[PDB]
DNA sequence: GCTTGACAAAAGTGTTAAATTGTGCTATACTGGGAGCCACGGATGCG
DNA sequence: CGCATCCGTGTAAGCACAATTTAACACTTTTGTCAAGC
């Protein structure tokens, strides 16, 4: 149940543990396919 | 660089911040402060809070 | 490369520059490889010659 | 100022831009560090050893040949510049394109030949132009198109503009089908490809406050008449008519796999138990004509749109 | 905004890579700096993108 | 197609054709009588916006009488 | 106006009273953090994955090492050598070579 | 009610051709952008 | 120690070759189908 809100500082680790894989390509979609690109953008 | 190299270590850009981070530490500028504050009887006890 | 979060560059005032004791427009120049900065001297080898 | 383009361009000029007689000397020692690398590693491979001199000789070139090169590098630098400046306004930063012009001189600087007696200044400008249009193509679009396409939709533009140009008025997908040797399809797929997309971000309404985005229907969203029918069903349709028949749909759950959702087909249902092919192939048609029935037949009518 | 910041951060890994003159790596460092800077607060240092 | 559709087509004599259903229909709250309608189609050389093969206008009259809420002045 | 997510939304009632089995496939990457896949019955386990860190990691149980066969990338002495061949450049390192003598 | 065997149609394996995408090369000389059509509060030197 | 003034701030590729992905074709296995009989 909600109690309190805390607004601390983020480090590192909390970004890289919040993250579920890293972003390595600019791509966003296939300009034919329009499927998202892998290991880029809107990567499945 | 070239004539006292090993005298000193220098650096730029957000990595010599980093460094500076990492070899600093908190509670001596807080005595310091602290010190100034209950002794500053110029322009330096505002600076000092 | 790391890099600076620039709400704690430039906060009005610096909060960083106040964290490191270094004043406007010259924490700037550092960030933004405008001019160096020495991270560390090793007083001890000084001492030996 | 803070402009990042004055500090860049203020800062090449700690270099003076080198001659002909001045410029030689630099490749030579790099290929004679290259080649002294070369020597030390064939004889840490080989076992060998060099007089100490030799050895201080050999290291202390290397390091020239590398000085040599970061020279050369920095005082080309402002060749990079001079020619990145024309592709300004392409929809890429200035200095990413300065950048990439630097990576085509470095490459230029590792290809350059001394021995054909040409000037230097005449051979990286084709690697810097090289590098800047490999980096135009490969990322100044937000959705990426590959090289060979970009350089379609390219020579497509000109040969618009140029018949433009030409008749004054703008032309037909005929017309480009008839110039380019491609089917006026082909040319609507191409402009299709070429089409760049807007932002949310945009502000709409004729007044400041609202955005684009505000007004896009969510069809995907799931509604509820729907959403809540579509359970009922599985109380319906997925569960009384099964209890009134036994395995006549017991077996109906396999085939279309209500329990583990898996269809089957009839020899995997069959293959398991004491029943062949063909005697399922017949109870299903037997199911067919049952739920056929008026009675059983009217109740689901209005779950079919 | 954010490919901004990817393209830089991938060409600095190659300039890093193929060892070039401080003078392109300082360069880039302080573009990764800038486009960071764009990504969280566009227009609070210099002029917007 | 859910398995759960797939048995009810197999109870009735249906097939899923491949078209939506994107008909025009008369907004909630409008009706009257049909008095007019144009068309204009890429096959008879109209001036058609680039992708539209044809375009259908339908103009609808209706007559409104004085009732509860109306403004006057 | 109206648009789509380049996607497609459903309404099949979610369960986990009956679910395939899992068997969790733990990957070790080079900085010494391991990460946890749970991957299907079907087996055919991928020898090494890409990790939530960004960098792929190898499997932990020790077996499908790769043969490094991969062709080697390109070099500023690849160029080199192409322009030049090996004697002109030992004429030039025995040059060099002479005048830091003198 | 259930099984057997021949038959037609649909669903897999594999080879091959083709379209589609990624990387490297072009040697007269060319070497330092060009855009551009405000008022309020907090601080420091001076009297 | 207070006030006047300065500063920060909200106009110019195209080709070649290699590598990957996708389709077209051919045959083979599997599935559903039909009749007839056990």
């Amino acid at each position: 149940f909600f109690d309190e809100l805390r607004i601390g500082l983020a480090t590192a680790d909390d970004i890289r543990n919040w993250s579920y894989g890293e972003v390595k390509k600019p791509e966003t979609i296939n300009y034919r396919t329009l499927k998202p690109e892998k290991d880029g953008l809107f990567c499945e | 660089q070239d004539r006292y190299g090993e005298y000193f270590t220098g650096a730029m850009g957000a990595e010599s911040i980093k460094k500076l981070i990492e070899n600093f530490d908190i509670d001596a500028e807080a005595e310091s402060l602290r010190e100034v504050i209950r002794s500053g009887k110029g322009q330096k006890k505002l600076r000092a809070l | 490369a790391p890099v600076t979060h620039i709400w704690y560059f430039k906060g009005v005032p610096s909060r960083l520059g106040y964290l490191l004791d270094l004043a406007p427009k010259d924490l700037e120049k550092i960030i933004y490889f405008a001019a160096y900065v020495i991270t560390s001297v090793d007083d001890e080898m000084r001492h030996n010659e | 100022s803070a402009d990042s383009v004055r500090a860049y361009l203020k800062q090449i000029g700690k270099v003076a831009l080198l001659n002909a007689e001045e410029e030689v000397e630099l490749a030579k020692r790099i290929e004679a560090g290259l080649y002294a690398t070369q020597k030390l590693a064939e004889l840490a491979e080989k076992g060998e050893k060099l007089p100490v001199q030799q050895r201080r000789d050999m290291q202390w070139i290397c390091r020239d040949g590398d000085r040599a090169k970061n020279h050369l590098l920095e005082a080309n630098l402002r060749l990079v510049v001079s020619l990145a400046k024309r592709y300004t306004g392409r929809g890429m930063a200035f200095l990413d394109l300065i950048q990439e012009g630097n990576l085509g001189l470095i490459r230029a600087v590792e290809k350059f030949d001394y021995t054909k007696g040409y000037k230097f200044s005449t051979y990286a400008t084709w690697w810097i132009r090289q590098a800047i249009t490999r980096a135009m193509a490969d990322q100044a679009r937000t959705i990426r198109i590959p090289v060979h396409m970009v350089e379609v939709i390219n020579k497509l533009g000109r040969i618009q503009r140029e018949l433009l140009q030409d008749l004054g008025r703008e032309p037909t997908p005929e017309e480009l089908a008839k110039e380019m040797d491609i089917t006026p399809e082909k040319v609507l797929e191409i402009q299709q490809y070429a089409r760049e997309p807007i932002s949310l971000d945009q502000t709409i309404g004729d007044e400041g406050d609202s955005q684009l985005g505000d007004f896009i229907e969510d069809s995907e969203a799931v509604v509820a008449v729907d959403a809540v029918s579509f359970t009922l069903l599985q109380d319906q349709l997925q569960s009384v008519l099964e209890t009134l028949s036994e395995r006549e749909a017991g077996v109906v759950r396999l085939r279309f796999g209500l329990t583990d959702g898996q269809p089957r087909t009839l020899d995997e249902i069959g293959q398991v138990y004491g029943v062949t092919r063909e005697r399922i192939r017949q109870i299903e048609s037997k199911t067919m004509s049952k739920l056929r029935h008026p009675s059983r037949s009217q109740v689901l009518r209005d779950y079919l749109d | 905004l954010y490919r901004r910041v990817i393209n830089r951060n991938n060409r600095l890994k190659r300039l890093i890579d193929l060892g070039a003159p401080e003078i392109i790596v300082n360069n880039e460092k302080r573009m990764l700096q800038e486009s960071v800077d764009a990504l969280f607060d566009n227009g609070r240092r210099g002029r917007p993108v | 197609l859910t398995p759960e559709e797939r048995l009810l087509r197999a109870i009735f004599g249906e097939k899923a054709r491949e078209v939506r259903d994107t008909s025009l229909k008369v907004p909630h709250g409008e009706s009257g009588k049909v008095i007019g309608i144009r068309v204009f189609s890429r096959e008879d050389d109209d001036e058609l916006p680039a992708g539209v093969n044809e375009l259908v206008r339908v103009y609808v009259a209706q007559k409104r009488k004085i009732s509860d809420g109306d403004k006057l002045a | 106006l109206r648009g789509s997510r380049l996607g497609a939304v459903s309404y099949e009632t979610d369960r986990n009273h009956d679910l395939a089995p899992r068997q969790v496939a733990r990957y070790r990457t080079d900085n010494g953090e391991e990460f946890d896949v749970p991957f299907a019955d079907d087996a055919e386990i991928p020898g090494t994955w890409l990790c939530r860190n960004g960098l792929e990691g190898t499997l932990i149980e020790g077996d499908v090492p790769e043969p490094k066969k991969v062709k080697p990338p390109r070099t500023h002495w690849d160029m080199l050598l192409e322009r030049r061949s090996v004697e002109e450049l030992e004429e030039l390192l025995k040059e060099r070579l002479d005048l830091i003598k003198a």
